RNA sequence: GGGAUAACUGGCUUGUGGCGGCCAAGCGUAGCGACGUCGCUUUUUGGAUGCGGCUCUUCCUAUCAUACCGAAGCAGAAUUCGGUAAGCGUUGGAUUGUUCACCCACUAAUAGGGAACGUGAGCUGGACCGUCGUGAGACAGGUUAGUCCCUACUGAUGAACUCGUCGCAAUGGUAAUUCAGCUUAGUACGAGAGGAACCGCUGAUUCAGAUAAUUGGUUUUUGCGGUUGUCCGACCGGGCAGUGCCGCGAAGCUACCAUCUGCUGGAUAAUGGCUGAACGCCUCUAAGUCAGAAUCCAUGCCAG
RNA sequence: UGGUACGGACAGGGGAAUCUGCGAGAUUCCCACUGUCCCUAUCUACUAUCUAGCGAAACCACAGCCAAGGGAACGGGCUUGGCAAAAUCAGCGGGGAAAGAA
RNA sequence: UAGAACAAUGUAGAUAA
RNA sequence: GGAAGUCGGAAUCCGCUAAGGACUGUGUAACAACUCACCUGCCGAAUGUACUAGCCCUGAAAAUGGAUGGCGCUCAAGCGU
């Protein structure tokens, strides 16, 4: 195979690391860089193309896209770095009140029997009018650092999973000066921030993750960063009519009828994404910004959506709905039983 | 074929970068940051403006 | 249609050059006393075919790229022969089939 | 790919009379049964090749018969075969056999010895390739009499059971030149080494390339070569001009021949007709080429080439016997395959490099007193060949004009033609070429196969090559041909002077003279300027003369001697007993398991089960049925 | 040539014993044919040989 | 110029070298017989293939006598093998067919037996007037 | 029969023949003698060969293609020679005992070699005596030689630093390749025939990394249905035939049989220059400096 | 006894399908051999990770990481250099085996 | 000699399917 | 055909002279025109042809990554006394 990604071994974590934000300048305004997200699934859509010079232009692409569940993240952290000639050193780390539970969990590994001990030092520090040592910190970062990153945690209580323990990362602020970073991060403590909001439709992103093992040497649990994937939609969840276009008007969730497979139904904002994505369902997902400017026009396409998929993916299905199931089937002895 | 890293193909793609690329990701950038923004919105020594000292070696031990 | 895809003629001592180069470069070039005779004997004979095929294969893209003045219309062949002395033309294409003939023999007895 | 995949099919016809180093029916004599059989198949008389070799084979001696296909080589030998057979022998083991080159040469034999011994008792079997080898089993186990076999199956059931042809008494060699030129000589050298030596040998061909002579040498005990006299003395009711032609005009100037120099009518004709033109050329591409572009002009044309399909010849050469094509366009091997009726036009488009060649595809004309006419197309290359021509024929050359009024028939008169009208048609082929694709491909591909024909074909002599550079100095190679008329002669010449007198200029400075390069061309020109009976006729000894290997079925390289013990599996397979050893009585019961079928074999022998029957579909109860009836059946 | 950015195989200066033998023994060889051939000598000598004489620029010439 | 076509997207190949096909034209051959491969790619020991719309060498197997064992370019209109359209759609045809063309493009026929494929029709205008049913 | 020798190449090899005359700097005081030129081979008309052949790793450049240059009647198109360049790819038919040559085909093109006396790893296709003859030799006459561990690669574990969470990045590896189509444009150019390129746009080959919406395929799900022999007294329900056979068959897994993705800065080689001495002209080089190749070094990527 | 003309039959099936209202029903596609290769199918033999118990043998101077050099086509211990961190498990494709010379 | 994991493998030679 | 020093062959002189070839190249279809050779004016002092002797570059190279012993050394840690 390659000798880039030879020798092959297993992923030293499961979460999957970015290793190389976007470079920053002060001219661009303040921002994040990525976020996390849970695989899903995939389905079909179709798209009205409007890309020049090809053959499908002004006709109907049938494409496979995936879905990846984003419930909103919860900031609770804030990093400051350094740069040293030994390469960027970790300065110092601010954090805030109220730890969640489930990033606590993050932090433990027998929560069960453990006394949940954590950061209640730091809550005091924070309470006991210690914000004294809180602004030393953050005026340390104000002054001494040069790129500042964010730790922000996913609500596996809001995803559909049998975990309970949340996934933390850094996620960089680019686009401005530290002091304006700083003080971004200390305004989103304590808050949720969206995916609607980091990303948006219609942008090329990156997928890092871990690729599924294929053992019962090492075959998959392999770190990949897939480059170059078009975000098709991004869904609000609440809108209830997310799998909905304006060609068709069937008010319908992306939750498949019966549920994604081994993954459950899909009731947060999420993205839809072209293309295939490593990972399994509900592995963990980190969503990226493009290191550089793109050079293609698909890059700047806008995408038409006309319908998506929501038959049963258990089977051979064919309804996108249980009232279109039950208008093409009538009524059934066991509805006139009951009735 | 021309490479991928030829030095004609890269000052092409410069070119396509500095020429629409970089408008309609500077449009979206503003877009996303205007809404993050709204989001985010939505004695010295007692006081932690003067930066104190908190709480192998690089120098020779004497 | 023409004859402008006639293929450019050499002059003697560039032709010895393309012809000494290729074989000097297109062959390996290092053999050593302690080898087989036989694989010497290999050695050497094919550098030498080698050199032959190449005059020959050159010396006849020149035999055959020039039009033939016996099979051309009638004009055409009066044309060349004011132009360029037909009779001077084949005794030069001659010259060339005979050094091809020679070049072939003296390989064979080497 | 497979645009000269191999090698160009017809490759050549080689013929050596110095081969001839070798050295009614009732009144031949034949019994009255056989006599009854002739009568009835209608050989009233027998042919040249019956009467001078029938008796010989009745004598027993070896021979070798060169003679045309159709001449009745067939009967030729099979009709002593049955006088010498004359009876069913109840012995164990065959004494004829005969190998031809092709299943449908062996078919012809086939028809031909059952229908000359309708009533006799003989047994003749057939062994060709895409039979069953298990039906040969049973037909070597029917124990017949005469085989009429392919050499390479011959050698596999040869091999399979491990004959014993010591019983052969009778051997024939059916178109041996065919079977050197497909390639049977290892395999027929094998053959001959099993079979005994106290054997007749027969072997009839149309030519004898130097490896059939080499090999009647090896394998014949004094061979009394044979032959006719139509294949010497050129007819001399036999006509011929000969046109000196270019090789861009070549296409315009066989036209011209069948427009104004034969007077060739356009379209479908309203037992060959009266022109009756063939037109013998170098290769199959050169057929195919000119077949088309001669439709294309208009010209009822059948085209035979050597590896072209049975059924296709049939129809051409059935085509050109009955009348319906006028041109017939064959190679060398294609023509010596086809019997060719009695022609009146005869074309040489390529130059024939043997003058034996040229003098079979000029005798393939003229015949039985009936005036023939051969024009033959030459080109400067081809000149020595015409001059080895002429010294083969010992005829005199006239070149243009140089008598008034040459005799054709007997002196080889050469010519070119009229320029107004050979223009006119060179612009023709010009215009075709470029307006139709497949021509030109065509065209290239016939310009490939020149070079690579001119790259194989065999050498002149010296003398021949000296004499004809010094024609092509001599005026007489370039003006017109004595055919045309004096008054054309005159009108010609009315300018001939002065464009002669152009032609032949010899310029002062070249245009490039017109630098070290023009010191170059003035210092070559300096160096090759210009040069400055009584005998007693009576005694005058004078100078001129007056593990082996062989291929397989599969065509896979396969050793000489491989015995699969599939016939032994054979016999394992029916149960059979020990077969019958040389000499012992045929076993009748074993001759009614596997005698033969009852007449016309077919070959659509698959007996399937139907699938089984689906309740949903239509024909449920149907289906099931014959099922049933099926699994009865068994 | 690209030899700054791509360097080739270096060529070794450290001498082998081998190769010190050899060259040595070779060295005499060549002197000792040197002095036969000098032995041998099919070539005129005089006695008084072509004295350049006193520079044209010696200032007391 | 060798006939690849320009403009073809992708789809799966099915009828390899050495295909055994049907004739849809009235050129007076019934089969035949892939044997190369135009614009085809070289691996190791990899079997170049064509799909509807490619053009192949054929040698015609059965037939009219006078062009049987005969070799022509031909491009192939129909396939067996399923493959999906980029409107989603998966395909196939009853048998292989195709039908005999000159290296320009142009058929020897006058007619096609059956449906063209769209890929073939919209590559060749030839076939595209030559074709009565387009699917 | 006796004696010596008993392997042998090892800064070896490569592109330009030998003989004779003329000429010729030196040296030398006639002799030696490079480069050229002349004479022979050598001119006035266009088969050789008598151990071979496959898969995979790595290296060289003596480069076939792809990249960039200089020259050529190089109008355009297709090219020829030469230079830098090993990043990336690199065949098949015919014939022969085999090989090459020639020829035939695709293809961007389908280059040559090394793995060091065992030519990378794997695989495949005899001499001594004895008898009898001496113008040559014979013998079923005898005798005889035939030598599961250590370490390397690479995952996967692992004690010592209190456990855990989030990170940095020394060093090591490194990846993309080729072709086509639209526009330019029937334009430049060209008598005609013909006929581009830069920018832009869309695909396809190979290689590489993922993936299972869809579409095919595999069934110990022995899931549902059908069916043969034999048995449970018959039906239902079943057992045995080392999974009896057949149809469909989810889930999983798969497949250029399906689908997605493969990214940018600097320094340079040949070469083209600017300013300007050497050397009062001149000169891209000496000091200073600009540009430029698929090259090199890094980022992106994998490991830590 | 064998030929000659006349009349009739022959120079057919099996399987898969399509179209019209079982129908003279009409129409479409497949049946060869090979001393050839490969694949699928049957039979035969050897084929096997961990755990409880029992339990050898071959072989063994001592060892075991590489590159250059070490005149005697000789290196494993020497020079000088790359380097170099316990203890294990699995895979194993390299090394630790070879000449003697007319 | 007995338990756990998954257990139906691969190679070779014969065999008319 | 055209050839004026310059597509070609052979001779290759005289005058004015300071000096100028029946011409060294560019150029025209031929001319024409430019330029070189040579000569003059300005400048102002050493030049310039061939050899010899040191050191240095080239004077040929393959294929695992390595060798003045290594690091490294440039008015040397190189060469000569």
């Amino acid at each position: 195979g390659s000798l880039a990604f030879l020798p092959r071994k297993r992923a030293a974590r499961h979460r999957g690391r970015v290793k190389s934000f976007p470079k920053d300048d002060p001219k661009k305004p303040v921002h994040l860089t990525a976020a996390m997200g849970y695989k899903a699934g995939m389905t079909t859509i179709v798209r009205d193309l409007d890309r020049p010079g090809a053959k499908a232009h002004k006709k109907e692409v049938v494409e496979a896209v995936t879905i990846i569940d984003c419930p909103p993240m919860v900031v609770v952290g804030l990093v400051g770095y350094i740069e040293t000639p030994r390469g960027l050193r970790s300065l110092t780390t601010v954090w805030a009140e109220h730890l969640s539970d489930e990033v606590k969990r993050r932090f433990y590994k027998n929560w069960y029997k453990s006394k949940k001990k954590a950061f209640t030092k730091y809550a005091k520090k924070y309470a006991e009018n210690n914000g004294a040592s809180i602004t030393r910190e953050l005026e340390r970062i104000k002054k001494y650092c040069t790129v500042v990153r964010v730790l922000a945690h996913t609500q596996i209580r809001k995803t559909p999973l049998k975990q309970k323990k949340a996934h933390l990362m850094e996620i960089q602020i680019n686009g401005g000066s530290v002091a304006d970073k700083v003080e971004f991060g200390r305004s989103l403590f304590e808050k949720p921030v969206t995916i609607d909001t980091i990303f948006e439709k219609d942008e090329m992103i990156d997928v890092i993750a871990v690729t599924k093992g294929h053992g019962f040497g090492q075959m998959g649990y392999h770190h990949r960063t897939s480059v170059n994937h078009k975000i098709y939609r991004i869904g609000k969840g609440d809108d209830e009519a997310n799998a909905s276009t304006e060609t068709d008007l069937t008010k319908k969730k992306i939750t498949p009828m019966g549920g994604f497979v081994r993954y459950g139904e899909v009731n947060n904002d999420y993205v839809m994404i072209k293309g295939s994505v490593p990972g399994v369902k509900k592995r963990i997902m980190t969503l990226r910004k493009s290191l550089f400017t793109h050079t293609s026009r698909k890059a700047l396409e806008k995408v038409e959506l006309k319908w998506i998929d929501t038959s049963s993916e258990f089977g051979h299905g064919a309804f996108q709905t249980a009232a279109e199931k039950k208008q093409f089937m009538g009524t059934l002895k066991k509805d006139l039983q009951t009735s | 074929a021309k490479s991928a890293r030829a030095s004609r193909i890269k000052e092409n793609h410069q070119r396509f970068k500095k020429n629409i690329a970089g408008p309609v990701e500077a449009a979206r950038l503003e877009r996303l940051s205007a809404k993050l923004m709204a989001i985010a919105q939505a004695s010295g020594v007692k006081s932690g403006k003067s930066i104190g000292r908190k709480d192998s070696s690089i120098v020779f031990p004497m | 249609t023409g004859w402008k895809d006639i293929p450019p003629v050499p002059t003697a001592q560039e032709f010895i050059d393309i012809v000494l180069s290729r074989t000097q470069r297109r062959l390996p070039t290092q053999i050593r006393p302690g080898f087989k005779i036989s694989r010497i004997r290999a050695f050497y004979t094919r550098k030498v075919k080698f050199t032959q095929e190449t005059c020959s294969e050159k010396f006849g893209a020149i035999i055959s790229s020039f039009p033939v003045l016996s099979d051309q219309h009638p004009f055409h062949r009066d044309l060349m022969n004011i132009l360029y002395d037909a009779d001077h033309f084949k005794v030069a294409l001659g010259q060339i089939s005979t050094a091809k003939n020679l070049i072939e023999t003296i390989s064979r007895d080497y | 790919m497979p645009k000269r995949a191999v090698s160009p099919a017809p490759s050549e016809n080689e013929v050596d009379i110095a081969g001839s180093l070798f050295a009614g029916f009732q009144a031949m004599g034949l019994d009255a049964n056989l006599l009854r059989a002739i009568a009835r198949k209608g050989f009233s008389v027998p042919t040249p090749i019956q009467r001078k070799t029938i008796p010989l084979i009745l004598e027993r001696r070896d021979v070798v018969g060169m003679a045309r296909t159709g001449s009745g080589k067939t009967a030729a030998f099979v009709i002593p075969m049955i006088e010498r057979l004359k009876a069913h022998s109840a012995r164990f083991g065959a004494r004829a056999l005969v190998l031809s080159p092709s299943r449908e040469l062996a078919l012809q034999t086939l028809k031909v010895v059952k229908e000359l011994g309708k009533g006799t008792d003989l047994k003749t079997v057939l062994l060709v390739g895409g039979d069953s080898l298990e039906e040969q089993f049973g037909l070597m186990a029917t124990n017949p009499d005469i085989i009429i076999a392919t050499p390479g199956r011959f050698l596999h059931l040869k091999v399979e059971m491990s004959l014993d042809l010591s019983s052969i008494k009778y051997v024939v060699f059916d178109e041996a030149d065919r079977l050197f030129e497909m390639g049977f000589a290892a395999q027929l050298t094998e053959i001959l080494h099993a079979l005994p030596p106290s054997r007749q040998t027969l072997l009839f061909s149309a030519t004898l390339p130097s490896s059939l002579v080499e090999f009647t040498r090896a394998g014949l005990q004094d061979p009394v070569l044979v032959r006719l006299d139509a294949e010497t003395k050129v007819s001399p009711d036999l006509e011929s001009a000969f046109f000196s032609v270019k090789s861009g005009e070549k296409e315009g100037a066989l036209l011209h021949i069948l427009y104004d120099i034969i007077k060739m009518p356009l379209g479908d004709p309203p037992k060959p007709t009266e022109h009756s033109t063939i037109i013998f050329t170098a290769t199959k591409h050169h057929v195919e080429y000119i077949s088309n572009l001669l439709r294309l002009a208009g010209f009822s044309v059948s085209y035979v080439y050597g590896s072209l399909d049975q059924t296709a010849r049939k129809i051409q050469v059935d085509n050109f016997r009955r009348g319906r094509t006028n041109i017939l366009v064959v190679t060398d091997v294609a023509a010596r395959g086809i019997d060719i009726p009695v022609l009146a036009n005869v074309i040489n488009y390529d130059f024939p490099p043997q003058p034996k060649i040229f003098v079979h595809r000029v005798g393939r004309t003229a015949r039985a007193g009936q005036r023939g006419w051969a024009y033959a197309l030459v080109r400067e290359s081809d000149l020595p060949y015409l001059l080895d021509l002429q010294l083969f024929l010992g005829r005199r050359l006239v070149l243009g004009r140089e008598e008034k009024d040459p005799s054709f028939a007997r002196d080889i008169v050469v010519g070119s033609l009229k320029r107004v009208e050979l223009e006119n048609n060179v612009e023709w082929v010009n215009k075709v070429l470029h307006e139709n694709e497949d021509i030109g491909a065509l065209k290239r591909v016939t310009a490939k196969a020149e070079k690579l024909y001119m790259k194989t074909r065999n050498p002149a002599s010296s003398q021949s090559a000296k004499r004809a550079r010094e024609v092509i100095v001599s005026k007489g190679w370039g003006q017109l041909h004595a055919i045309f008329g004096e008054e054309a002669a005159n009108e010609e010449q009315v300018r001939d002077n002065l464009l002669s007198k152009i032609t032949g200029y010899k310029p002062q400075e070249t245009i490039f003279e017109i630098n070290k390069a023009a010191e170059a061309v003035r210092s070559f020109r300096q160096r090759i300027g210009p040069r400055k009976s009584f005998a007693d006729p009576e005694v005058y000894m004078s100078y001129t003369p007056r593990v082996k290997m062989i291929r397989g079925e599969s065509g896979v390289k396969i050793a000489a001697s491989f015995k699969s013990g599939r016939f032994e599996k054979w016999r394992q397979q029916h149960r059979l007993g020990r077969l019958p050893q040389v000499g012992e009585m045929e076993k009748a019961n074993l001759v009614r398991n596997f005698s033969l079928p009852s007449g016309p074999r077919f070959k659509h022998k698959q007996m399937k089960a139907p699938k089984e029957a689906d309740k949903w579909r239509d024909d449920y109860e149907v289906r099931k049925k014959r099922v049933a009836e099926a699994k009865e059946k068994r | 040539a690209g030899t700054i950015n791509k360097p080739k195989k270096p060529t070794s200066k450290r001498k082998t014993t081998r190769l010190r033998a050899k060259i040595s023994k070779r060295a005499a060889e060549k002197k000792r044919k040197e002095r036969k051939l000098a032995r041998k000598n099919p070539e005129w000598r005089s006695k008084l040989k072509k004295d350049p004489g006193i520079p044209n620029l010696f200032p007391y010439k | 110029k060798r006939g690849a076509p320009g403009g073809k997207l992708k789809m799966t190949l099915g009828l390899p070298v050495g295909a055994i096909m049907n004739c849809a034209d009235n050129s007076g051959a019934r089969n035949l017989y892939i044997i190369a491969v135009k614009g085809a790619g070289a691996r190791l020991n990899r079997l170049p293939a064509g799909g509807v719309g490619d053009m192949v060498m054929a040698t015609v197997k059965k037939g009219k006598p006078e062009l049987r064992k005969k070799v022509h370019p031909a491009v192939i209109v129909r396939q067996a093998k399923p493959w999906k359209r980029f409107d989603g759609v998966f395909l196939y045809f009853e048998d292989n067919a195709g039908v005999i063309v000159n290296p320009k493009g142009e058929m020897k026929g006058s007619a096609i037996t059956g449906p063209v494929g769209k890929e073939a029709a919209e590559l060749w205008p030839r076939i595209a007037s030559n074709a009565g049913v387009v699917m």
